[PDB]
């Protein structure tokens, strides 16, 4: 049976991916966006988390209700639906399918009575929904193609006939006076006056009439809402703004994040001179700022997938979680060590994590022109990764959180003017050599002591995904896109096999016994094969609702996992099939995964960036 | 390590320079604050070509802004990337040139030119090695054209060997903004011929045509035109800033483009310009980029190359591309359109390849064409200038600033001589 | 005191967009034996 | 790798083409967003026949939509599969042809035809190898028939050797939608006889009869008829797109079907068309498919083959089937109905087998019959045309758009000559 232990995911691209739940005495203090679903988790890690999943594609907008409700928005698929989530129920409350294209932004009224939803494409509508029943005003039209960046509500002017909604769309600010009693929307464009900046975040004052807009130019533009005009501008945090939050108590203060990790306190009063001086610096680019733990922490998020807790009484910085950013492609386990898990990504970053507490043991970083880490292999003191440029880089594994040092690199391992990027790296049992598979179907065995090429093995004509080395100087590939897989020999001579199916493969694993080989096909079929047999022993049809993308295998040969585009990982007995345990927790198709060297433990990764840890007992 | 000193002149030049610096900072991962947030080594590898390092991680553009009216650079400072520029590099007067080239070149430009050259010399002396200066401005504007020509003359005097690149917005053929556009353009072309080593002609109506036909935008403001100009300005120098499979600097482009020193005016174009509707439906291939590049609609100059003959043409491609594909495509284009290419130059194509495509684009290609088509642009400008000068309309405004009437005749004669050279190499026969 | 109006579903908008689906739905609503043009 | 360029004309043609592209995208496993979700190698093996690869995994249909009023294209774009088509392939005018062949062929079809040929040339030059073009449109309508004949003539001029396949919706015998259907049909048939290499006649009343009798659909929408037509249009070319035990391309079908160049009109039908009630009751065998196929009610043309004589007949079967079984069935059909088959051709059957049946169907078979029965349909169209033309009713609109009256006489003479040829080969005796 699969038990979900922890999910590490954060949509670092979004501004406000993570957000606190104010006055949350119960569980689920924080809510993060990682992909299709929402990770509603406690402030402290190593605690159970819930997965609010009701969408079909990525989430484009996330909104808090200042305590009481969450909201996530869809994207494409003709079902860009605004879904309201309840804290206590943890279930969808309202499903507004009124936007033909992805919902650009969504926000909640300061009194948690109104709901603003804005689309951008082919129907640009400022829908205002009541907490009871449905919508109040149809739209105000806007214009297609105008990217609605962010939105905010005025705490003041809540007389039932007025509700001032500020909307930043590109370099345009608009104040929308909404009469919900009559359901009318009047949109006044703010007179810029040579002030053209892209607003990352918007926030009204406590008493209103002063709207602070943080821009990418590290500036907060203060605009007079009453006159609907830009009043002034002050630099706040070098690097940008990101997240802008009203001060927990404040005189006129306003906490500002920065892309440099700085957190400062900007006040409108205090003259034209600022002389920036942050009171706290977090690692990475700040995108979220809130307050929780009974308003004792600042709960600052990061574009790098990080969540951090900043104490208010002593400014103490404590990390909470880290999320690998990008499309995660491979999971590796040290040959004997179950405490360290390596996760690669299409972004040039590999995270080695301590599975005991899901902390970042070490990080491997490479420039974007080096391709993406499409396969990974962990060692007691090394991380070997095959990238999108065909190169295989081995980095010195570090501890405590640091950039790893590249010990060596096999250059141009798989790049032959028709396919670049090595996939499905594997290490020899005990450790003797390194099996690698190219994007075009070439298998290559590399010495480890001298890094010299020992075998080039080219029969498969398409992508290799799922190579595996047997127990004695032999190996086998999977060869996606050509629906066949062949067991080979290191003497540069294929040993028979070459079993062809009917559909293209996606992954292949070898059991503890040297005769059992599992393959997974896009036909959502899991095929079991005996090396001594010319035909697959059996096949399980419709293993997943959608295409299966990855297959694993326990080192004992008892069970093998299967992850697919249905976001659900299942476990199947090696010989009897069946479902030992299955669960859907990734907010994306599952791309790769790895069993622990011991009985307990399965680590899977998704295309959005979500890493899910599993206890098999 | 080959530095470039950027200068913006006039309102149009300042806006174009602000957009260009925004684009370059986005390409290098520089936020409006000067700090690097790009997460790529190559972005910082050659950042010194345009930027200088401050006390911290701040990167200050090597840009110098000129104007006679302070409002334009107030807007520049308040724009998205107004805070990267060092405040000492904003050189401003108090009374703007009333669209008067004479005011911007003789009376009011004389006082401010000392400060402008001081800032330019300060920026140049800090450079390790200087590739040269690029000046972005508009022909047909008072302060822009006047101060730009004066500064180009001064920098030519000070640094003869250093490269001079100019992005001049020539007044548009059909719809003219100001009345004195022919006068300012005629006076400025005379200076650009003599001083500017390399010059690019841009027309706002050509930009409107390309952005309405290819980009299919509905309400294109000046920001979009500035964005296209910035794209070309970046793409011409991306080989300096990024590794290239076959890299080519500005001097290499000038050497392979300019057959004779006076014929240094080029029409430029950027590919691939795709409408938002057809962005997915198109395919980014070397043949597609070449096909869109050699289309006359892609040209940012009013003159269409079909009428003239391509003296030379450089194509700077960006991305992971086949040099064989590039060379074959351009040779095939030359063979197919041998009528439009000069006979006494066997190869009219200077192909360069850079390893780093612009952000968002898998592939790109900027084009710099030296063809006799620009002859018709000069002919039209002269056709307006002669009509105005025959009756001496608005002549007193330039005369009262202290420049002789004979200067108009000299400029017109020089420009007509340039037209004659273009026609001569249009209809020159081999052997 | 907020005024409310019923939100329509995505299926209704799709039916309005598609000529075939709307006409088939109307035929199904036409009458009770075998429905006229029952199969969408 | 033998590409086909699809063209849709008029409202009926656009609707039929949209349904056809929906069917083909479903058969190749392409979602309305264009991404491949088809889960089979053979689907992507020959997807280039109808589609081109976009930037990503998106596949753009090689289709060109032509119309004079934008409403039909707006509806198609808003439809379920409106987003796969490249927006540049939508060529529309502004004022639609009022059911006027003259407006669609001379006055208004003239201006849009340049854009249409431009898009056609752009699509065709991208093709590695071109089998030809397939044009779906309706006889008896202004814009459809007008630009259909005009574009077919232009493409015949440009690409003489390349195949021309047409799916023309001939006006139905009993129920007529518009008054000027006989005029438009008379003008269009004359063009098709000269230009179209292969022409496929479809009648809305025949479609209504087949879907009311075989399908037992009681109130069939136009979408149902379009989808039957789409099934036929897919099945005619499935031998190009999928491996076959005995494959036969469009040119092979045309060679085996057309005895003499002017006798290139065919009636078609699809099998197995089963009513929902009897779907479990019907068992699919090759004899069952042939029995349904040779039935006169199965033909999608109103003319029933019993009156005429089968000159030739090709049948493209699809599915894992016995070639012996198929050949025996067709030989037995010939022997049993030898009275209905032309004597001076020993074998009037071209049997083709493809190994890939359509979605949902274990086996299928599309039929293409060249028989003299089409004589009676052309005879009826002439019977209406002559009755109208004797009194010159509605003639003044066609006259005021600028064709001589003699064009009507020439078209009627050509149609009568075609009828005479069909009768000649109906009653021709061997030796
Ligand atoms: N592409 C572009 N052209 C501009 C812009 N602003 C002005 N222009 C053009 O530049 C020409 C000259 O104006 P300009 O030189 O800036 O005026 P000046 O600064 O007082 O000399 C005018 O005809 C405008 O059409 C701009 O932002 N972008
Ligand atoms: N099978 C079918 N026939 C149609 C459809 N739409 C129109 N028709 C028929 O086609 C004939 C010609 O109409 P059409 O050419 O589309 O009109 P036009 O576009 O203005 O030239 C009419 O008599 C209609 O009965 C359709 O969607 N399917």
């Amino acid at each position: 049976p699969l038990v979900l232990r922890h999910i590490a995911g954060l949509n670092g691209q979004m501004f406000g991916a993570m957000r606190s739940i104010p006055n949350s005495r119960g569980p689920y203090n924080i809510a993060q966006i990682s992909g299709v679903s929402v990770i509603l988790g406690n402030e402290n890690n190593l605690a159970p988390q819930f997965t609010l999943r009701g969408h079909d594609d990525v989430i484009t907008a996330f909104a808090m209700s200042h305590g009481g409700s969450m909201l996530a928005t869809g994207q494409k698929g003709s079902n860009s639906d605004v879904i309201v989530w309840d804290v206590a129920a943890c279930a969808p409350k309202y499903k507004f399918q009124e936007h033909d294209v992805e919902v650009a932004t969504v926000s909640f009224s300061a009194d948690d009575r109104l709901l603003l939803s804005a689309s951008c494409f082919t129907d640009a509508k400022l829908y205002v929904w009541d907490m009871a029943t449905g919508k109040i005003v149809a739209k105000h039209g806007l214009e297609p193609g105008k990217r609605i960046t962010c939105s905010a509500w005025s705490p003041a002017l809540a007389n039932g006939r007025a509700y001032t909604c500020a909307t930043a769309a590109g370099e345009e600010l608009a104040l929308w006076t909404v009469d919900p009693f009559t359901g009318m929307v009047s949109g006044q464009k703010v007179v810029l006056g040579t002030v053209r900046r892209e607003y990352t975040s918007l926030a009204f004052s406590a008493d209103g009439a002063w709207l602070y807009g943080g821009t990418t130019s590290a500036d907060v533009v203060t605009v007079n809402v009453q006159r609907a005009s830009v009043q002034m501008t002050h630099p706040v945090c070098s690097g940008g703004v990101g997240a802008l939050l009203l001060s927990p108590d404040g005189g006129g203060a306003c906490l500002v994040g920065g892309r440099d990790g700085s957190l400062s306190t900007f006040n409108a009063a205090g003259g034209a001179w600022r002389e920036l001086r942050p009171f706290a610096k977090v690692p990475g680019c700040v995108t979220s700022l809130s307050l929780s733990a009974d308003g004792g922490a600042f709960l600052v998020g990061t574009a790098q997938g990080g969540v951090y807790r900043l104490d208010r009484t002593s400014l103490q910085l404590h990390t909470i979680s880290q999320a690998q950013q990008g499309q995660l492609t491979a999971v590796a386990f040290a040959p004997g060590q179950p405490e360290a898990v390596a996760t690669s990504s299409t972004d040039g970053s590999i995270y080695v994590w301590s599975t005991a507490d899901y902390t970042l043991q070490c990080r491997v970083q490479e420039p974007t022109q080096a391709g993406g880490a499409l396969c990974c292999v962990l060692t007691r003191d090394a991380v070997i990764s095959g990238w999108g440029d065909g190169n295989i880089r081995c980095h010195a594994r570090a501890a405590g959180g640091a950039t790893c040092a590249q010990m060596w690199m096999i250059p141009g391992a798989h790049a032959l003017a028709h396919s670049v990027g090595v996939t499905a790296l594997r290490l020899s049992n005990g450790g003797a050599f390194l099996l690698s598979g190219g994007m075009g179907g070439e298998l290559r065995v590399w010495d480890l002591r001298s890094r010299e090429m020992a075998a080039h093995m080219k029969m498969h004509n398409s992508r290799i995904v799922g190579a595996a080395v047997m127990a004695d100087d032999k190996h086998v590939a999977a060869a996606s896109e050509d629906r066949t897989w062949s067991l080979w020999d290191v003497g540069s001579e294929r040993v028979r096999t070459t079993w062809r199916g009917q559909s293209m493969f996606r992954g292949m694993a070898v059991s503890a016994d040297k005769v059992s080989v599992v393959t997974v096909t896009l036909d959502r079929k899991i095929q079991m094969w005996d090396v001594r047999g010319p035909d697959p022993r059996w096949t399980k049809v419709e293993a997943h609702g959608k295409e299966v993308g990855c297959v694993a295998s326990d080192h004992r040969g008892a069970a093998f996992a299967t992850g697919g585009a249905d976001q659900a990982v299942r476990v199947w007995d090696w010989r009897n099939g069946g479902e030992v345990g299955g669960a859907a927790c990734h907010s994306a198709p599952v791309a790769a995964m790895a069993f622990s060297p011991d009985d307990a433990g399965l680590v899977s990764v998704a295309l959005d960036g979500s890493t899910c840890f599993w206890q098999l007992t | 390590m080959r530095e470039i000193v950027h200068i913006q002149g006039g309102q149009c030049g300042n806006q174009i320079g602000a957009k260009f610096w925004e684009v370059v900072s986005d390409e290098h991962g520089i936020d409006p604050t000067g700090t690097y947030h790009g997460d790529s080594d190559l972005q910082l590898e050659r950042i010194n070509v345009y930027f200088n390092e401050a006390t911290g991680g701040r990167y200050v553009p090597r840009a110098i802004l000129m104007d006679l009216e302070p409002g334009t650079m107030d807007s520049v400072r308040s724009g998205p990337y107004g805070q990267i520029f060092r405040p000492d590099n904003f050189v401003f007067g108090q009374t703007g040139a009333g669209n008067n080239w004479a005011k911007g070149h003789y009376t009011e430009g004389a006082e401010l030119i000392d400060s402008v050259l001081d800032v330019v010399r300060k920026e140049a002396e800090s450079c390790d090695c200087l590739q040269g200066f690029q000046v972005c401005h508009s022909l047909g504007g008072g302060t822009g054209s006047g101060m730009g020509t004066l500064l180009i003359s001064k920098i030519r005097e000070e640094y003869p060997d250093r490269m001079m690149l100019t992005f001049s917005v020539v007044p548009s053929p059909k719809v003219s903004d100001t009345v004195v556009e022919p006068y300012n353009a005629t006076l400025s072309v005379h200076q650009l011929v003599e001083n500017a080593d390399e010059c690019m002609v841009l027309d706002n109506e050509a930009l409107y045509d390309i952005c309405f036909r290819t980009l299919k935008l509905t309400t294109p403001t000046f920001g979009d035109l500035n964005h296209l100009i910035s794209a070309v300005m970046s793409g011409i120098t991306c080989c300096l800033r990024f590794p290239g499979q076959l890299n080519a600097d500005l001097r290499k482009l000038a050497v392979n483009l300019i057959p004779f020193p006076r014929l240094h005016f080029f029409m430029v174009g950027f590919t691939p310009l795709t409408s938002r509707g057809s962005q997915q439906y198109r395919a980014l291939t070397v043949p597609e980029l070449t096909q869109q590049m050699w289309d006359a609609k892609n040209m940012m100059c009013a003159a269409d190359p079909r009428h003239g003959r391509y003296l030379t043409a450089s194509a700077l491609f960006r991305g992971r591309m086949s040099t064989k594909e590039v060379d074959e495509q351009m040779l095939n284009v030359q063979n197919k359109n041998s009528s439009y290419f000069v006979e006494w130059i066997p190869n009219n194509v200077k192909s360069s390849v850079c390893d780093i495509p612009p952000k968002g684009l898998k592939m790109s290609a900027t084009f710099i064409g030296n063809s006799t088509a620009i002859q018709e642009m000069f002919k039209r400008v002269s056709e307006q200038f002669t009509a105005m000068f025959r009756r001496k309309a608005f002549l007193h405004w330039y005369t009262g600033e202290g420049m002789d009437e004979m200067e108009f005749t000299e400029a017109e004669s020089n420009m007509n001589d340039l037209v004659s050279e273009y026609q001569q190499y249009q209809d020159a026969s081999a052997e | 005191g907020f005024r409310n109006v019923e939100p329509l579903s995505r299926q209704e908008r799709a039916a309005a967009r598609d000529k075939d689906l709307l006409e088939k739905s109307r035929l199904q609503a036409r009458n009770r034996l075998k429905q006229p043009e029952n199969v969408v």
